[PDB]
């Protein structure tokens, strides 16, 4: 059960990262003042990865 | 002798039960590494539902 829980957490994290990366493509090259692009950076915290 | 025979049957039963356990019951002994090492998905899992 613990192994399954870990695997499902990993799978959900991967899916969400993929979805956010997909969404990010639409905000490429937005010209606002000196701002030229916007990104939602998603990462896995080490304190929780371990 | 009866106890050992029953124990052998038992061990076979738990091995069979485990073989269907994770990630989706299959030849997970090496199928796991063979599956995540490459950007693919198990066919059985693909037809899981």
């Amino acid at each position: 059960s613990s192994k399954s829980v870990a695997n499902i957490i990993r799978k959900t994290i991967q899916r969400e990262q993929n979805r956010i990366r997909m969404l990010n493509q639409g905000l490429q090259a937005v010209s606002f003042g000196q701002v030229r692009g916007v990104r939602l950076n998603v990462n896995v915290r080490e304190s929780h990865a371990i | 002798v009866e106890r050992d025979e029953v124990a052998a049957q038992k061990r076979e039963l738990e091995k069979q039960i485990e073989r269907l356990s994770q990630p989706s019951g299959a030849e997970d002994s090496r199928m796991i590494a063979l599956a995540e090492r490459f950007g693919g998905v198990l066919l059985s899992e693909i037809y899981d539902d």
